[PDB]
């Protein structure tokens, strides 16, 4: 179980999945096609 | 490949292959029911010589 974890701007969230391209998923992180995790993602204000 | 990503790519090319996979197996399944025509007259002719 590898637990990756980061902060991204709200209007980037669609961009964390297997293939896509982007600003974010071209040299930032890379999700490849043979996904089997699960991407959690929530609000996060007033604490950052 | 050259206009789309790996995620759809791959299924596309999935479609053409099960296709053209489709194609071999209907050509060796009739060079095996003309292959058994000739051998009945190959046995023929074998008889009569």
């Amino acid at each position: 179980v590898y637990a990756d974890s980061f902060v991204i701007r709200g209007n980037e969230v669609s961009q964390i999945a297997p293939g896509q391209t982007g600003n974010i998923a071209d040299y930032n992180y890379k999700l490849p096609d043979d996904f089997t995790g699960c991407v959690i993602a929530w609000n996060s204000n007033k604490l950052d | 490949l050259s206009r789309l990503d790996p995620p759809e790519a791959e299924v596309q090319i999935d479609r053409l292959i099960t296709g053209r996979l489709q194609s071999l197996q209907t050509y060796v399944t009739q060079q095996l029911i003309r292959a058994a025509e000739i051998r009945a007259s190959a046995n023929l002719a074998a008889t009569k010589m």
